[PDB]
């Protein structure tokens, strides 16, 4: 009928909220000690439960989870722009920087807009912004609030937790080491895109 | 949220300000080197202006514009009171510099190399309980107001104070100490990931130790101190004309309760550190022990545009509902 | 009928909360202006 | 022997000082905010307030000022004013405090201090003590440990800093005396018969506080240097004291200066009357 | 706690369940027609209608045999409300099942029919409204609204209440289930009349 | 570790309040994109 833990597990008052949360994209870091802990304890039934619904629980091997649909998915699957790839991937970034340690992980969004434009090439930013635009100031106010867009769209994934009272300043979670996956490996970055693509992380665009 | 900017305007009237470039900075700190090693404690114009033409020289300026342009720099140095001018009268023209408060204090800041140690904090901590003590003995035993003027509120008004804003000294060069261990903590690691670890272990510890034993110190002297302030207090309550002692009083109360909260309060703050430093090698240094991974990112984000791709993420249907 | 929340999460939704206002807010003028330019080009068209 | 060594090595370090009237404003009024909180530790979101005065008190804009305020604050931590401690559970995650340069600046302009000769008498008093004590704790002699604690500890970490604190003072005294040469000028050149009165007791109690402070000074130096010489006397019985005789050396060098500098300016103060009172006979009296 | 109900573990093991449970989160109106889900439905009712509270949601069934999930202000599921002209065509899409025609075209209707509906039964100064508010009452706007209409009408189809017939999307069938837009009209009245004079005051 | 203790009827707000914020601005999302679309159409139309 259904196993002693599982049926004992789902009977747990703290289920739905992860329920819920998990099947809208969220990734569960180890800061919800409770909600990690509950996880660890029955991570077994509820991989097996899930696999039930045709989509897929992965624990990556930095610690957390999420999860992760297949071709037949009975939930849908969704991708996000390119803006926010390379705010991911910055993001990912700003974690490893040696000279950051000072900073204790906190951080601030003009630190963020700064370096971002020490990398892209600014016309290959502004079009995706504003074609017209080759510089001038309005524009590069335009993406400095679609920065914040992408931003409060990559938090609701889970990626940042936001602190304080002032919007100004956020906290990253180990979370964002899925963006690294692309140069996880040591061989040509195309040929492990495809590999990654053929596992399902994603798609090509 | 009103204001109160009266000090800003009466400062902005006064007109004070400082302006010290690197030159003019250099220049200060010769005269300061200078002054201490003579056994004269004076100076004369023309070794202000030699001092001047060695710091010119170091800076590689016009040898011909030497004199007019120290001239100018001593006059405002002078206006911007950090030198005092006395002029002997055996030679006019010819008047002898010497420093003032504030300019003694900028040169100690920076020659002076005050190093924290603890045999500091434990004298000077002697030394102000037995004045404390000594205070607190003559206002219990009484007598009039010359009694009290000159045994109980000069000892404390030109004592006491003095040692505690000493204190407070002392534990701002820990805070400058600890500033440089992060610094320090900082530039090692990114000099080698894998090596730097256990140096890393070994200064975390060390600071915190260092802090430990000096919070308990403190505590252990401020219970008698604050003591020692109460009994002096006991002993004015009775007597209507000692007001000024119970200003005094509460003034150093006040002091010494948020000297002791502070060294609490950081204790916390660097355990905070030392975790946060702990998370930092556990989550990255053991992944890419060889570095490569952050470089390999920089430049996959540099070239990105080459080839874009986006990855997965469950999304499930929200919920449709009617008004 | 009292909640406890640990405080970080209140700190994260409060956050949050800021943020998002502000992202509304600055996206009002931004219609605000798309509109007016489609309007003025509108204008000079004719 | 030359220089550029130090000159060098500060010009390596860019050291540097830049507070114009406003940053100096704004200091100032962060020391003040501090003296009064009992928290003794003041947030990001009070430095914000603080320089929202001050930009009110300039008739600065008010559209930028966060990040006027953000770029003050990072000046100011880049010259070693300030330090800054993250603290996730404050209003702004970050605590502020002020650094030795900091109060060394901040104390001069606010906390005002005037001359006083019970100070200098009880400093005199407690050094004397002092030295006694250390001087006696040297003549029993014992263990290298012995010195290193009860000898050399006392003289490198007590004597020191009551000396440079009566240097201090005798500054204080010049600053005092500067301030009377002004104020000389502003009283006379106003109404000179009616002015001369008062340039006349200036002076006169100008001199007697310098005079009064000189004698007291040379009563304590001659106990003073007694004990200094009672230490080196014993101390040249042992050859492996060096380190605290040249300490011994440096404090005669200092008591030395010290001495010296109240005959000069005393020196100096009768010179200067005699010049007010030359000027007064042949400019005032006769106009 | 007590960990299981016996019933409740035996309808969740149920191998078609999952899809149910995908679905009806979606808030589709689970019918009649899909006999299975009805009878599976009919035999763990009341055991799901206390599970999903725990979500803070009611599992109803309505008293035309047909069942939908409605939240509470405080659910722990997300939601969110479609646009008005959607309600528009779900109205229409009430009155039509209603026509006695449709025991003679056994339910049959021409997306066709449904846009005349509209636009006949609709006022034209809302509806150019709706298409554009920038809208200048031209042909454009007529046609941009005939395509909102069909998507509408594929999202109402999403939802659960009417039928695509075949493989062309050119014919559909009506369910039961639509009176979820005429429960409001419960009175004993003549539905034209209950409709129409809820279009004419803006209900 | 801290925790913070409220009342029902004040926590519900903020939940419902975040919620209402998120839906508005999806849909000013979806409105501004087609002002864009006319927008680029106009361009396009006028050269």
């Amino acid at each position: 009928v259904m196993p002693v833990k599982l049926a004992q597990a789902l009977a747990n008052p703290l289920f739905p909220a992860l329920d819920s949360a998990l099947r809208s994209g969220r990734h569960i870091g180890l800061d919800e000690l409770d909600n990690h802990a509950f996880l660890m304890d029955f991570q077994e039934y509820l991989e097996e439960f899930y696999a039930r619904y045709n989509v897929e629980l992965i624990r990556a091997p930095e610690g957390f989870f999420y999860l992760r649909p297949r071709s037949t998915t009975l939930i849908p699957r969704s991708v996000l722009s390119e803006l926010d790839m390379m705010v991911g991937k910055i993001l990912c970034y700003l974690y490893l920087s040696p000279e950051r340690l000072a900073n204790e992980g906190i951080f601030t969004q003009q630190e963020l807009y700064d370096e971002l434009l020490t990398l892209a090439d600014e016309a290959k930013l502004l079009k995706l912004v504003n074609n017209r635009s080759t510089g001038s100031d309005v524009d590069r106010q335009k993406l400095q609030e679609k920065v914040r867009s992408s931003l409060n769209r990559l938090r609701r994934l889970g990626m940042v937790w936001f602190m304080g009272h002032d919007s100004s300043k956020f906290r990253i979670t180990e979370s964002v080491f899925r963006f690294g996956a692309d140069v996880r490996a040591g061989d040509d970055p195309r040929e492990a895109q495809r590999r990654l693509i053929r596992d399902g992380e994603a798609m090509p665009i | 949220s009103q204001t109160v900017p009266e000090l800003v305007a009466w400062a902005r009237k006064n007109d004070f300000s400082i302006s010290l470039p690197v030159d003019r900075l250099s220049f200060l700190l010769a005269v300061a080197t200078l002054n201490g090693e003579r056994l004269d404690g004076e100076m004369s114009e023309g070794e202000l202006v030699d001092a001047f033409r060695h710091v010119s020289d170091a800076f590689e300026q016009t040898s011909e514009t030497i004199g007019v342009r120290a001239n100018n720099a001593i006059n405002d140095m002078v206006r911007q009171r950090l030198l005092n001018r006395f002029t002997s009268e055996q030679a006019e023209g010819n008047a002898i510099y010497r420093l003032t408060p504030l300019g003694i204090g900028i040169t100690d800041y920076y020659i002076r190399q005050r190093e924290f140690s603890t045999l500091r904090l434990s004298m000077q901590l002697s030394i102000v309980a037995g004045e404390l003590k000594r205070a607190a003995d003559a206002a219990e035993e009484g007598g009039d107001e010359f009694h009290w003027h000159r045994n109980v509120y000069a000892p404390l008004k030109y004592s006491v104070a003095e040692i505690f804003d000493s204190i407070d000294l002392t534990q701002r060069l820990m805070d400058e100490q600890q500033q440089q261990v992060k610094d320090d903590i900082a530039q090692l690691l990114n000099k080698d990931w894998r090596a730097a670890i256990s140096s890393c272990e070994l200064l975390l510890s060390e600071t915190s130790g260092t802090l430990r034993e000096l919070q308990d110190t403190l505590e252990a002297a401020g219970d008698k101190l604050q003591a020692n302030l109460l009994r002096i207090q006991d002993a004015t309550m009775t007597h209507d004309d000692l007001h000024f002692v119970d200003r005094l009083v509460f003034d150093l109360q006040s002091k010494l309760d948020r000297i002791i909260s502070w060294g609490q309060q950081s204790i916390d703050l660097w355990i905070g550190y030392d975790r946060h430093v702990h998370k930092f090698i556990r989550t990255a240094i053991d992944m890419d022990k060889n570095r490569v991974f952050a470089q390999r990112l920089r430049q996959s984000v540099q070239t990105y545009f080459d080839e874009p791709w986006a990855l997965t993420y469950a999304n499930a249907d929200r919920l449709l509902d009617m008004r | 009928d009292l909640v406890t929340i640990p405080r970080d999460v209140w700190n994260d939704i409060q956050g949050y909360i800021d943020s998002l206002e502000r992202e509304n807010d600055s996206l009002k003028n931004q219609l605000m202006e798309a509109d007016e330019y489609v309007a003025e080009l509108e204008e000079k068209l004719n």
